[PDB]
RNA sequence: UGUACAACGGGGUAUUGUAAGCAGUAGAGUAGCCUUGUUGUUACGAUCUGCUGAGAUUAAGCCUUUGUUGUCUGAUUUGU
RNA sequence: GAAUGUUACCGCAAUAGUAAUUGAACUUAGUACGAGAGGAACAGUUCAUUCGGAUAAUUGGUUUUUGCGGCUGUCUGAUCAGGCAUUGCCGCGAAGCUACCAUCCGCUGGAUUAUGGCUGAACGCCUCUAAGUCAGAAUCCAUGCUAGAACGCGGUGAUUUC
RNA sequence: GCAGUCAAGCGUUCAUAGCGACAUUGCUUUUUGAUUCUUCGAUGUCGGCUCUUCCUAUCAUACCGAAGCAGAAUUCGGUAA
RNA sequence: GUGAACAGCCUCUAGUUGAUAGAAUAAUGUAGAUAAGGGAAGUCGGCAAAAUAGAUCCGUAACUUCGGGAUAAGGAUUGGCUCUAAGGGUCGGACGAUCAACUU
RNA sequence: AUUCAUAAUAACUUUUCGAAUCGCAUGGCCUUGUGCUGGCGAUGGUUCAUUCAAAUUUCUGCCCUAUCAACUUUCGAUGGUAGGAUAGUGGCCUACCAUGGUUUCAACGGGUAACGGGGAAUAAGGGUUCGAUUCCGGAGAGGGAGCCUGAGAAACGGCUACCA
RNA sequence: GAAACUGCGAAUGGCUCAUUAAAUCAGUUAUCGUUUAUUUGAUAGUUCCUUUACUACAUGGUAUAACUGUGGUAAUUCUAGA
């Protein structure tokens, strides 16, 4: 069972209570009792009848304990698989310290120079090759 | 309802299936990224906590964070928004969409885990599932291992293998930047 | 002579919609006077804001009540 | 309301009055019947019509609550606060009253009529009828409901010193 | 105005399901006449409104019997105000 | 005073406060009010009631004896406050001094 | 023809632009750092010009109609000043002020089975009739209005509302 | 090389003739009255700061599609939570 608010003056609308107008777009309005029908009948604005909720609001009227109410917490937790990447991959990659880095590091870092320099030297080889390759 | 439940620490998700107006009903009036706390809703969750995310109601409708709201309405939508993928350049539509805050009007909720309760979920907290893809952008490289501009790239992208049937092979990105 | 009754007072419940008084670099402005304005002041000014969902009313056929105060044997008849 | 000793409390029930009404929908069923076209009912369900008896949670009407506020004109030197205007006028307005304009409630047994029958003579056959008898209606009689005979009545309490 | 008796006829056939000529017996007193008993030293016209009650020759509603009642719809009739 | 006003409403001077009285607040009345939704279905008939209404500005048909019809009809406006502008007199030679109203 | 082009002074600015981009080649040059350099061309970028446009705009020219003679300022009608608005002139709009504007040389109103033009048909000439329709211009997307995007739309094989 | 992001285009074309009578349209003018994507040609040594213990330039920031996975609706080029 529902409690409705009255749409004039902010007013909680118990069963029964009240009665409910339905405008020609459709807006449906509801009020509390035949006082909030009746200024909203006269085109009163709840914003400046002051015992309304709306009126209340839009003068600051209340409030205080929102003012008041403020912090609260609590977060977070761990670690999940990748595939191709179990924990302990994971575990075993993250762990490493730098000596063991920097030493896989300048092993490759030496490997490969290797490389370049043969490739290069794999050039000049096509070329006075492409520069003689005759009949 | 269902509940559409994430672990997003693991990256996993199941589905869960609630009957029973009163186990539901701790939902009810709570609003797209409140937190539920989770014996209420069950014994298996028991400390678990949720934050709420979004869902469908019947007839398909997704929640809109930021309405308000616990009935449909329909928004003028733009690019860059929920609930809508514009088909034109500055194209906008007007649409149906369901309010961000929770009814029994909804097929489902959608959930993420905030905190772990005190029991395993099956699905969720037992399986855990890889980061489908790696830093391509060279200081994300650089920062998903720390590494100064000093250490070179090259040989710390991700290498992905994949098999030929007797040729198996080994993928890497393309550094950017 | 009471777990009495009444008149008041108090509390609750209602109705209306924000009292009087004070205060305000709130107010369309006009007009005086001066030391002529890093806020000049004086007169007048509907209204506006605060104290203020305030004030007023509330059994006369509303509810209640640890308070105050008072009341508590006049008249007439009747018998198998 | 006098008089039946006085006064009080609880009751009986003669007599008289008496009340409920009608429709539809769902279902039965696209069925029984029918060449087709068409096309029911009983049981069960949900509502309604006309009537009646109350009731006022709610909604609505009424407003001298002259209860609160607003307004015109005048009068009290001004202010405050008030008077007068046959209740000055306007908005709201509790309570009370009150509306198919609101809500609730409106009983179930018998005996019969018509009629259809059972047994059965008269008349060795036949026959619902002559004797006897079954079923049976918005009827009638009770149940129930309202008064309670002021010359109908029962049970009970207390019955005078000034 | 209303109801009977006879039954020639109607009703494809079939008097009487429903009707019914020629004739004929009645009933009623919301028709209209006929009369002139009461009232001309007074009994206040028509219609409506309002409200109660009574009649039954029953329109509806309850239960029935008939049919030219297959069903549906009707029509005749009984107990019924 | 309000206002167009010898209207109505309130006041001063003057004059009254006299037309049995008390207690209640049933029906039915007489006189005064109001009613949700509908809107003359009531009734011989809108009988009775209701609705309109002052002023300013707009606008205004047929017809006509050319005078009317006409406030036709139909519309907007209207408090309070604070300002602006315009509208006179008298006396000294295009000004100058002085006095005084309210109205738009 | 200018208060033009361009420049100088004083300041102003939720400060516009001034390359954190991509492809091919890999070369020179030493104090040998992978140093410092360096080829061809892509996409961008501010302002000016150009081109494709656009928007307004001068002069003259339209069918029938007086059984349409006065029309224009409700609620801009015609002009002045200032502003606002626009890409920008302009009653375009707003304030204030004035009383203007058109008309028998036919205004204004009505009609059109009216889109305009290039053109068509009919051949002495002068004419008469036609042009929805292959090109140019304009307008529209059932009717109205509104607007987002964007260089450009008041767009409809875009959205938004109302009406049908 | 799908999907998707980004960029560009969808304001062209095609169709119709309803409105429209000084409107449109034609010929002729004006911009010393403006906007102009694009094409083409040109055009940028200045950007930081009380101004020696410097300011990533050997190059600074995250948030998202597609995707993965969990979902809603009878139903659309609907789309939600992770
Ligand atoms: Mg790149
Ligand atoms: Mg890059
Ligand atoms: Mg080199
Ligand atoms: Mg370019
Ligand atoms: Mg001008
Ligand atoms: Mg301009
Ligand atoms: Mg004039
Ligand atoms: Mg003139
Ligand atoms: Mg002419
Ligand atoms: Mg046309
Ligand atoms: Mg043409
Ligand atoms: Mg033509
Ligand atoms: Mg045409
Ligand atoms: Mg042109
Ligand atoms: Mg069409
Ligand atoms: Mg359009
Ligand atoms: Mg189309
Ligand atoms: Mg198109
Ligand atoms: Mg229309
Ligand atoms: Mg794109
Ligand atoms: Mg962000």
């Amino acid at each position: 069972m529902k409690v409705e608010i009255d749409s004039f003056s902010g007013a909680k609308i118990y069963p029964g209570r009240g009665t409910l107008f339905v405008r020609g777009d459709s807006k449906i309005f509801r009020f509390q009792n035949s006082k909030s029908a009746s200024l909203f009948k006269q085109r009163k604005n709840p914003r400046r009848i002051a015992w309304t909720v709306l009126f209340r609001k839009h003068h600051k009227k209340g409030i205080t304990e929102e003012v008041a109410k403020k912090r609260s917490r609590k977060t977070v937790k761990a670690q999940r698989p990748i595939t191709g990447a179990s924990l302990d991959l994971i575990k075993e990659r993250r762990s490493l310290k730098p000596e063991v880095r920097k030493a896989n590091r300048e092993e490759k870092l030496k490997a490969n120079k290797e490389k370049k320099k043969a490739e290069k030297a794999a050039r000049k080889a096509e070329k006075a090759k492409s520069a003689g390759t005759q009949s | 309802m269902k509940l559409n439940i994430s672990y997003p620490v693991n990256g996993s998700q199941k589905t869960f299936e609630i009957d029973d107006e009163h186990r539901i009903r701790v939902f009810f009036d709570k609003r797209i990224g409140q937190e539920v706390d989770g014996e209420a809703v069950g014994d298996e969750f028991k400390g678990y906590v949720f934050k709420i995310s979004g869902g469908n109601d019947k007839q398909g409708f997704p929640m809109k964070q930021g309405v308000l709201l616990p009935t449909r309405i329909k928004l003028l939508l733009t690019k860059n928004v929920s609930c809508y993928r514009p088909r034109r350049d500055g194209e906008r539509k007007r649409k149906s969409v369901r309010g961000a805050i929770v009814g029994p009007d909804l097929a489902v909720l959608a959930l993420v885990i905030v905190k772990k309760g005190e029991q395993e979920l099956e699905g969720l907290t037992d399986t855990t599932v890889p980061k489908r893809l790696g830093p391509k952008r060279a200081n994300n490289i650089r920062k998903f291992f720390g590494l100064s501009k000093e250490d070179d790239v090259r040989d710390f992208v991700i290498r992905r293998e994949v098999t030929k049937g007797e040729k198996t092979y080994t993928k890497a990105p393309k550094i950017q930047r």
